């Protein structure tokens, strides 16, 4: 469903601010997970540009100067 | 931190970091003096539940209250809830550079263009009135050009109209359910205190004029300038992003204009003549000559795109009113007569903005939108359309479709009496008979009311389409719909219990003639039912868009 | 017909005669606080129970007992007055005589050592005023009254929603006044299971062991017993007849006779019939019919003695013989079937583990206080406190009632506490509701919700304080020091004051009254509330709870409700809904006897209203009484139906019975689609009041009602005449034949003048007598805000004509011409308090003083020597009214602006200016200046010149009135002294004042002389001693905070014109916002030239159904019609004979009207008056549902030469053309709301951040941005607005060093963001690591 698919997100910091919290972050805690930021929350919360829109093409020259 | 009469506000922290230290420092001490291990253990529990306190409070056992008896607010709940930190602060902000106002109307507008009042647009656009006030030498200083704008001297009122220039700013009315809930306008200043919304984007953002109230946001960089001028801008926003249909769409006084312009009277005032063109029809409308509904023959001259982009004319003698003349002189070059040689509807006006977007692009479509907002609005003026109670004209032979129904209801109900049925059956065929003497109430008032113009041509008697007022909103599509003629006109029917089962015996009464107080508290029944489910499926719905944009 | 009403006579279209008449409006309110506070000699209400409630108190000892005797409340400080200007609660003081009795220690009598009895001041309770507010710290307040679930037992069930198998299981619930809840419930399986306070479920027997009863009595309290009465063989059963219905025929019948029913063939009614027919007792059964019956007893041996079978063990082939070896006569065995006789009790006890009363009460103790090891006294004292103490437990007189009435009992009287029948009966009807022979409570019925009002929730309160210092009462008895010490030494006030002041000053229902105009006060408190403490929650409130339930008829109004989050929820009491004795809402009915309606009235609640057949108020009756017709439309059962004329009982009282008084005030409602209705009915009462007040011309008849039962006017409370009438003051003098012996027959009516109401507004009283006019009791002499000559009046009467007009009234917009404008029609006098608090602070005191730095002149011109504004000063925004300045140090200067200051030598300025100023866009006047100073803190030159202004006005004031008595006093005695033996010219030959040595003959005339000397002389000692009550309470001191060492309150009046972005309002739903105003040469025109005033758009009226607003047009050019004739009757100076015979057509008008107004009785001058009165149109009364019909507003019409289309030839203003089709053009009673678009203006472009995320604050009030919430980053997000996005959250809100760089770039002309990381976010990440977890930026 569109709540467990939205939980389950590799992103624990999309996952966790959409909702459950505390099961987020303990699961993402005890299993010591990594956040790329790649979605649109992540970037929101981090004040970054979102990788849509005109933000896109920032995020790719960020990535293919980061993969060279 | 010490509140303005000295008193202090502290945040809940404090008291659970507090109660964490002073069991920690008793156990410490307890520890020292060596106690029996009956209240060393109470302490170590105690200074477990402090912490589970600091970090969660409320899911071990109950809940640290303080000082309120309202629960204190643990580290946890710092960060998760509608009111914690992500949604609260870090998904959603309050802003500066930002105002709010009262909506009303300017019809007067075009579509890229918004109205903002001078004292809003003059606080919001403040640090670039200062640029410019010490860029012209106006002032040594920004405090200098604060002191000027604080006196507002004439001359920041020309700063002011030169730095909103081609500044958009974005409006937005909450809630914002789709994306055209926020769309960035030129500013016009305007000397009011309510900021003007074009009448075109209402639809869009869900707005009337009855109180609603929408904020302005003003983009600071060159790129959210070029944003919403490029992405953002009302004149980019004429599709929906749901269904490619128009949602800057024509509306209630602008089908209604069009539409009474664009119909025809059988023996109207010129009818007959024969017009060089539409400019000839305008000439005869505005001089008295001719009525706006005469049919009449027009030659019409218009383009179409061949098999290449190029724009090959025809002319010829269309069979036309005067109205669809006058009408035909804002149609863009490429789209054919057909499209106005009827009366239009809401449906018709949506699919001829839709046809020019389609032949002909946005540059056309957004200045035929505007000519055709502008030339509604003038003929839903021209034409007088009121509405008064004789216009709810109520079918001469409705007393006596009720008093039949009534006559089969009490043989039914005698019928019960006399075994012959069960009372579901008995029910049910009232139910039946009623629906029914509502369904030919309803076909008696629509057939009294669409055709009721009957009319002279060279002396014999005609039937044609209504002029009634009631049945050109329902039929143009501006407001009302067949089943609200009905409860104006006809009877308002059947209504159910808060059960959700049907009352048996309807409201034969509509609104032009009284409910009685009977009627009316049945009618309020389902009244209530109507405006609880709009009060609290807002919430539902809410929650199913956050859940689907959190998915994807 | 009076001398107020026939000045100007609404006309009445309204045809069925008015049997009783409105009542009191604000009864509810003023006769609960009645009960509460009056001395009640029983012990039932208010004060009285509560002290009886806890009192006598006694220790854990026999030594000492306090004991109470009466109580007193003695006059409050301050009048309400002076409370809203000191803002302080209006309050009287709680003295109350306790007696602390003493008994010695050894006697068998505990006799008396003594008795200490004083008196004791326990808190003070806050007085409600005449018209049923309360002043608390200073505000009014109205205390809302509370729709809740009465006390009782409810059945109810769940109907499928459990099991996934669709059955329904049902449940009861004891719900006392106080005390735990008590829930039976059937599980999936039919076992009944008890849970108390919601907690996890017992099975329902345990609650039945730890009462004492045995399994052997609970199975005879639940069942009835199938005898076997076995002879030698052939198993003899005892059998009625009726308990083989239906039953499954294991076995042929064969006694009395041979077989009735041979097997394969289930019982019939038939069979039951003959075998009775046979009267047939014992019968012969086999051996397999018994094997599964459940024995009702324990059967044991008498050779070894133990059990052979226990109670409720399914009886075998095994156990019969086992107790055959034991010569059983008699084997009782439970009558259990399906459908008629359930074994749910047995199957009950079968799945419990208790098998006595200990093993019961440790498993409910296990239950109730888990974890904590149960002792025999805690597993008793546990169960014994839950339900059957008293101090613990209440089910109330209403709870008692409607217990017993739900279990069929006679008496209404009984205990608060439960019994063991009490519980068994419930568990029985529980039982009888599962079998089918019952139904489940309707929890929604107005005979299962009660009104709880003020005077019974501050009653709550005051036991709940009571016992918070009856414990420590309790505690100081125990100690030894018992011989030496008073009673009020050992009451503590504070607990007990806190109680009432947490009540009225912090409850839900305690709320800011609503002060917009009459109708907002008088909503305000007829309103009913489900929510609350003991009521609902508005976010858990489901569907049902918010529906109109056919109860609702007459006793809440089912269109006043909001229309948010709370719908439903908040109720209105209709117009003559009253309270029951025991809190449930009653309405009025005529009762039908003989089929002739009575005039005799019963208030029937809405369970006995169920019970008869009650015709409509549309049912048509002769003069006699019989209804015209035979078969009338009745509500019978909560259906409605028609019914004979001579099966009705009751009948309505009224057409307006079912509204509330906010619905009663819409014109043409029934015409009204009810969600149009609710939206009339809400904005009405958000109308604010105009300058001059203009009464509807279409109204209903309720305007004087709700004009005069608020307290907004003057009312006369004797007749008399008018002596002195003067915008400040009415003085009457009283007729002789209202005058009570030794007085002066003065009354004195001293009004409001332009005071802020709670919502700013203002309230001014403007006295509607002249000077020598006659009054009569009941008269109103003074308007209040919104009201023209007694009369409610909200808005104005506009001329409307409904057209498109250009775009400028689309969707709901209104275009409003500049007349409306220029004659100051919707112009508001709004009053602003601002308030400017000089503290001691660390660094000093801060000083009010007109020397402020940085700041010229100029800006200092309108302060007097003490830096406060002048009275009557025109101000506008950014003027300082108070000058202040604070005392600072440590200005750490920058090395730049040191070496500026060393360059220019200026000094800086040790304090800062902090004034008050007026806020930016406000432009007022002062009207009032208020200085409130510290004790010991020197009054400043404005202070001292204050309170000499209010020393001379108190004196001023109480010398006036003193003149304006003894005024009247002296002409009684003139009055009286030529009344027998006559001085008739000697009287003014004696100087004025010893008239009172005058020794008169007396039959009765000296007595009356020297009774008017008395009060005379009493008069003068009474004003002598207020002179120095009030000097005391001026020049006394003021209470202020502490750390507040003065307060200066400055009031602005600001007059608000009407303006675009101004919403106005209709009262049938149509509000609107002007969107222009239009010049008057623009705006539509009749023939003659007459423009309109407001166009509003047709499109509104046939979607949104309300076609009142329609009606009311029609009619208020009807209306309007004839004053348009009368006025020109009185500018042609027509004759007195032609006035009063037009104006006798127009009162005579009508279809069988209610209404007679006869010409011919009034005078030439009273006509004239009368018309002059009408020459603004004619006032029209519309009955609610009882209104004026079509046809006759078409003959009104008529009457006034227009035509009765409604419809006019309009021309547009700006052409000069027609408008091709007929206008609708009448007259709308419009209304301005308080949503004014200066109060919504608000922008921002930098400011205040919060502290701990550094992001805008909230509101205008705080300068505060705007929430770019979730939903607009959703749209950024959807185009692709990226930096538009990325500048909101960084560079807007919370990127700290972010936001300045951005301001500094703006400011030199560089758009362009350096953006940096949110506070918010660093924020939360060490609120992460706070929590035990590494939360980390990977910054590769
Ligand atoms: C005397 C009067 C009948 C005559 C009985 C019948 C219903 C009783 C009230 C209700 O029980 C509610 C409430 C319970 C509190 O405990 C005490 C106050 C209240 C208001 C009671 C007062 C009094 O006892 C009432 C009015
Ligand atoms: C007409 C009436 C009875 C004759 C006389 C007797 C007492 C007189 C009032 C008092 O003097 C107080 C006051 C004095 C001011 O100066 C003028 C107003 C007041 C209210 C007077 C009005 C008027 O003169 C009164 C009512
Ligand atoms: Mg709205």
């Amino acid at each position: 469903g569109i709540t467990k698919a939205s939980l389950a997100t590799e992103s624990f910091i999309s996952a966790a601010s959409f909702q459950e919290t505390t099961r987020v972050l303990t699961e993402a805690a005890v299993a010591g997970k990594r956040d790329e930021l790649r979605g649109l929350k992540e970037n929101v919360i981090v004040g970054r540009l979102i990788p849509a829109g005109t933000g896109y093409a920032y995020h790719q020259d960020r990535m293919r100067r980061r993969a060279a | 931190v010490p509140l303005d009469g000295g008193r202090f506000a502290t945040s809940d922290l404090n008291d659970l970091y507090r109660r964490v230290i002073n069991r920690n420092n008793r156990l410490k001490r307890l520890l020292d003096l060596a106690a029996p291990d009956i209240i060393v253990r109470n302490e170590k529990r105690m200074l477990q539940e402090a912490v589970d306190a600091l970090l969660d409070n409320g899911r071990r056992g109950r809940a640290i209250t303080g000082s309120n008896k309202r629960p204190l607010k643990s580290l946890a709940d710092m960060i998760k809830g509608k009111q914690g930190r992500f949604r609260q602060n870090l998904l959603g902000k309050r802003v500066d550079y930002s105002g709010r106002s009262v909506i009303t109307v300017g019809p007067y507008l075009r579509l890229h263009q918004c109205g903002l009042p001078k004292k809003m647009a003059l606080e919001l656009f403040k640090p670039f009135i200062y640029g410019k006030l010490e860029l012209r030498g106006l002032a040594t200083t920004i405090k200098a050009a604060k002191k000027m704008v604080e006196r507002e001297e004439a001359v920041v009122w020309d700063i002011l109209d030169e730095v909103i220039r081609e500044h958009p700013v974005l409006l937005n009315r909450a809630p914002t359910l789709h994306r055209l809930g926020i769309q960035a306008f030129e500013p016009v200043l305007i000397e009011g205190k309510a900021i003007q919304l074009h009448p075109l984007v209402c639809a869009a953002y869900n707005a009337d004029f009855d109180g609603d109230q929408m904020a302005v946001h003003v983009p600071l960089t060159l790129e959210a300038q070029l944003e919403a001028r490029a992405l953002m801008m009302s004149t980019n926003n004429i599709l929906s992003p749901a269904n490619g249909e128009p949602i800057i769409v024509p509306s209630q006084d602008v089908v209604l204009g069009l539409y009474y312009m664009t119909r025809d009277c059988v023996n109207a005032k010129g009818e007959g003549m024969v017009l060089t063109g539409p400019k000839e029809a305008e000439r005869l409308y505005r001089s008295g000559l001719a009525s706006l509904h005469a049919r009449v023959k027009v030659r019409i001259t218009e383009y179409e795109k061949d098999a290449n982009g190029e724009l090959v004319a025809k002319t010829s003698l269309k069979d036309t009113t005067v109205g669809r003349a006058i009408l035909w002189m804002i149609v863009p070059k490429g789209l054919p007569y057909s499209i106005v040689n009827q009366a239009l509807g809401k449906k018709a006006i949506s699919k001829m903005l839709n046809t020019c977007y389609r032949i002909l692009g946005l540059k056309p479509t957004v200045i035929f939108a505007d000519q055709i907002m502008y030339t509604g609005f003038a003929y839903a003026a021209r034409s007088g359309a009121s509405v008064g109670i004789d216009d709810m004209v109520i079918p001469e032979k409705k007393h006596e479709i009720i008093s039949e129904a009534e006559a089969e209801v009490a043989e039914i109900q005698e019928q019960f009496q006399s075994g012959l049925v069960t009372a579901g059956e008995r029910y049910n065929k009232v139910i039946d008979i009623w629906a029914a003497a509502n369904d030919r109430v309803s076909k008696a008032m629509m057939d009294n009311l669409q055709t009721e113009t009957v009319i002279n041509r060279d002396g014999q008697e005609e039937k044609q389409v209504s002029f009634n007022s009631i049945y050109m909103m329902a039929d143009s599509g501006a407001r009302g719909s067949a089943a609200q003629i009905r409860q104006l006109a006809g009877m308002r029917g059947l209504m159910a219990k808060p059960d959700g089962s049907i009352i048996e015996t309807p409201i034969t009464a509509n609104f032009r003639e009284g409910l009685n107080v009977l009627q009316y508290f049945i009618s309020t029944h389902g009244a209530r039912k109507g405006l609880a489910d709009t009060a609290l499926k807002t919430a539902n719905s809410g929650y199913l868009t956050r859940r689907l944009v959190d998915v994807a | 017909y009076s001398y107020t009403e026939k000045k100007r006579i609404r006309k009445d279209f309204g045809k069925r005669p008015q049997v009783l008449d409105v009542p009191y409006l604000l009864s509810i309110q003023l006769d609960s606080f009645q009960k509460f506070i009056e001395q009640d000699p029983e012990g039932q209400y208010g004060l009285e129970a509560a002290f009886r409630s806890v009192f006598p108190i006694q220790s854990y000892s026999g030594n000492s007992e306090l004991q109470y005797v009466s109580y007193r409340l003695g006059e409050p400080v301050f009048d309400v007055q002076e409370c809203q200007i000191r803002g302080v609660t209006y309050s009287a003081p709680l003295r109350v005589k306790l007696r602390l009795v003493i008994y010695e220690r050894e006697a068998p009598e505990g006799t008396v050592k003594d008795i200490k009895e004083q008196e004791v001041y326990m808190g003070e309770i806050p007085l409600m005023t005449d018209n049923g507010t309360f002043v608390i710290n200073g505000t009014e307040r109205v205390i809302v009254s509370q729709l809740h679930r009465s006390p009782g037992v409810f059945f109810d069930s769940d109907k499928g929603k459990t099991h996934s198998s669709g059955k329904v299981l049902y449940n009861a619930r004891i719900i006392p006044y106080r005390g735990s809840w008590l829930d039976f419930e059937f599980d999936p399986k039919d076992n009944l299971f008890v849970r108390i306070d919601r907690r996890r479920k017992l099975p329902a027997t345990i609650i039945l062991r730890a009462l004492n009863y045995t399994t052997e009595q609970i199975l005879d309290l639940f069942f009835e017993k199938v005898i076997f009465e076995i002879r030698d063989n052939k198993l003899q059963m005892e059998l009625v007849p009726e308990r083989l219905r239906g039953e499954t025929a294991s076995f042929d019948i064969e006694a009395n006779g041979k077989v009735y029913v041979e097997k394969g063939r289930r019982i019939t009614a038939r069979h039951i019939r003959q075998l009775e027919k046979d009267d047939v007792k014992l019968i012969e059964v086999p051996v397999e019919y018994i094997a599964g019956k459940v024995v009702a007893k324990d059967y044991i041996d008498e050779s070894t003695g133990e059990l052979i079978c226990a109670a409720n063990m399914e009886l075998s082939l095994d156990l019969l013989a086992k107790l055959s070896q034991s010569g059983h006569k008699r084997i009782e065995t439970l009558f259990t079937n399906d459908l008629d006789h359930g074994p749910y009790i047995s199957e009950t006890l079968r799945v419990d583990p208790t098998n006595d009363r200990l093993s019961a009460l440790v498993e409910i103790y296990r239950m109730m206080r888990p974890g904590e090891p149960p002792t025999r006294e805690a597993a008793e004292s546990l169960f014994e406190n839950l339900f059957f103490s008293e101090d613990r437990y209440d089910l109330s007189a209403v709870g008692r009632m409607k217990f017993n009435r739900s279990l069929l009992r006679e008496e209404i009287e009984g205990s608060g506490i439960l019994s063991k029948d009490d519980i068994i009966d419930v568990m029985k009807k529980l039982i009888d509701i599962r079998n089918g022979k019952g139904e489940v409570d309707d929890i929604d019925h107005l005979g299962n919700r009660r009104i709880r009002s003020v005077g019974e929730m501050a009653e709550n309160q005051f036991r709940v304080g009571l016992v918070r210092v009856e414990r420590a009462v309790k505690e100081r008895l125990s100690l030894g020091d018992l011989d030496t010490l008073m009673p009020q030494d050992m009451i503590n006030a504070k607990p007990i004051s806190a109680a009432v002041k947490e009540f009225f000053g912090s409850s839900q229902l305690s709320q800011f009254m609503d002060q917009n105009n009459p109708l907002s006060e008088i909503t305000h408190k007829r309103r009913i509330s489900a929510l609350g403490p003991g009521g609902l929650t508005r976010e858990r409130a489901g569907f049902e709870v918010r529906d109109v339930h056919p109860t609702h008829y007459g006793r809440v109004c089912p269109i006043e409700t909001p229309e948010g989050p709370n719908i439903g929820l908040i109720n209105s009491l209709s117009v003559y809904a009253q309270t029951n004795e025991y809190g449930f809402l009653e309405t009025p009915y005529r009762k039908v006897t003989d089929g002739v309606v009575t005039d005799e009235i019963h208030y029937l609640s809405a369970i006995e209203e169920g019970n008869y057949v009650i015709a409509q108020a549309n049912s048509n009756l002769d003069e006699e009484g019989h209804f015209v017709e035979d078969l009338v439309t009745c509500r019978s059962k909560g259906e409605s139906s028609l019914f004979s004329r001579d099966q009705v009982d009751y009948m309505d009282v009224s057409t307006q019975q079912v509204v509330s008084v906010g619905a009663s005030l819409i014109p043409f409602l029934e015409h009204d689609d009810a969600n149009r209705a609710l939206m009339g009915a809400n904005m009405q009462r958000q109308a604010v009041p105009t300058l001059r007040a203009d009464k509807p011309l279409v109204g209903t008849g309720m305007e004087r009602a709700v004009a005069v039962d608020s307290g907004v006017t003057a009312v006369a409370k004797r007749g008399g005449v008018v002596q002195y009438v003067d915008a400040s003051r009415i003085v009457i003098k009283v007729n002789e034949d209202e005058m009570y012996p030794g007085e002066a027959g003065i009354d004195i009516y001293n009004l409001t003048k332009y005071t802020r109401s709670n919502q700013n507004t203002c309230i001014n009283q403007m006295p509607c007598v002249s000077l020598g006019e006659p009054v009569e009791r009941g008269d109103v002499l003074a308007d209040g805000p919104s009201t023209d000559l007694g009369e409610l009046a909200l808005g104005q009467n506009m001329r409307v004509a409904f057209m498109p007009w250009n775009g400028y009234n689309f969707e709901d917009s209104i275009l409003v011409s500049e007349r409306v404008v220029q004659e100051d029609r919707f112009t508001t006098i709004h009053i602003q308090e601002l308030a400017c608090v000089s503290r001691d602070t660390k660094l000093g005191p801060e000083e009010i003083t007109a020397d402020i730095p940085n700041v010229g002149e100029a800006a200092l011109s309108k302060l007097d020597e003490s830096g406060i504004v002048y009275i009557g000063a025109e101000v506008t925004g950014g003027d300082i009214l108070v000058g202040k300045v604070t005392p600072k140090g440590e200005t750490q200067l920058t090395p730049e602006e040191k070496l500026l200051r060393a360059i220019f030598g200026e000094k800086a300025s040790d304090v800062k200016d902090s004034s008050l100023r007026v806020p930016n866009g406000v432009s007022g006047t002062v009207i009032d200046v208020q200085v409130f100073t510290r004790d010991g803190v020197e009054k400043d030159k404005r202070a001292l010149e204050i309170e000499e202004m209010q020393l001379k006005q108190a004196k001023k004031d109480l010398s006036e009135e003193l003149q304006i008595l003894e005024a009247g006093l002296f002409s009684r005695i003139r009055a009286v002294l030529v009344a027998g033996g006559v001085e008739a010219e000697k009287l003014d030959k004696l100087p004025r004042d010893r008239w009172l040595e005058l020794g008169l003959t007396d039959e009765e005339k000296q007595n009356q002389l020297e009774q008017l000397a008395e009060q005379y002389d009493e008069l003068k000692h009474e004003f002598e001693k207020k002179l120095e009550a009030k000097r005391r309470k001026i020049t006394q001191g003021d209470d202020l905070a502490p750390g507040v060492l003065k307060i200066v309150k400055v009031y602005l009046a600001v007059k608000r014109r009407i303006q675009p972005g101004d919403k106005m309002a209709g009262r049938h739903g149509n509000k609107g916002v002007i969107s222009k105003i239009n010049p008057i040469e623009d705006m539509p025109y009749d023939e003659n030239g007459t423009p309109v005033d407001i166009v509003l758009n047709p499109l509104g009226v046939p979607s949104r159904m309300n076609i009142g607003q329609i009606l009311e047009t029609h009619l208020g050019m009807a209306a309007k019609g004839i004053g348009d004739k009368i006025n020109a009757m009185l500018k042609q100076q027509q004759e007195v004979a032609k006035l009063r015979e037009f104006i006798q057509r127009a009162y005579d008008l009508g279809a069988d009207v209610r209404q007679k107004v006869d010409l011919s009785t009034f005078s030439d001058e009273e006509v004239m008056r009368l018309a002059e009165n009408l020459r603004k149109g004619m006032p029209i009364a519309t009955p609610v549902f009882d209104g004026a019909k079509e046809a006759e507003i078409k003959e009104l019409l008529k009457l006034g030469d227009l035509p009765t289309s409604g419809q006019i030839r309009l021309y547009d203003g700006r052409t000069g053309e027609q408008f091709e089709r007929p206008v609708t053009v009448g007259y709308m009673y419009m209304l301005k709301l308080n949503h004014l678009v200066d109060d919504k203006m608000h922008a921002r472009s930098t400011g205040s951040y919060s502290l701990v995320t550094q992001q805008p604050l909230g509101g205008k009030a705080q300068f505060g941005g705007q929430r770019f919430g979730e939903m607009e980053v959703w749209a950024l997000e959807a185009y692709g607005a990226a930096y538009t996005l990325q500048e909101m959250l960084t560079v807007k809100s919370d990127d700290v060093n972010g936001r300045t760089k951005m301001y500094k770039n703006i400011v030199d002309g560089n758009h362009q963001m350096e953006p940096g990381m949110p506070e918010s976010f660093n924020v939360l990440l060490k609120e992460i690591r706070s929590l035990g977890i590494n939360i980390e930026l990977e910054d590769e």
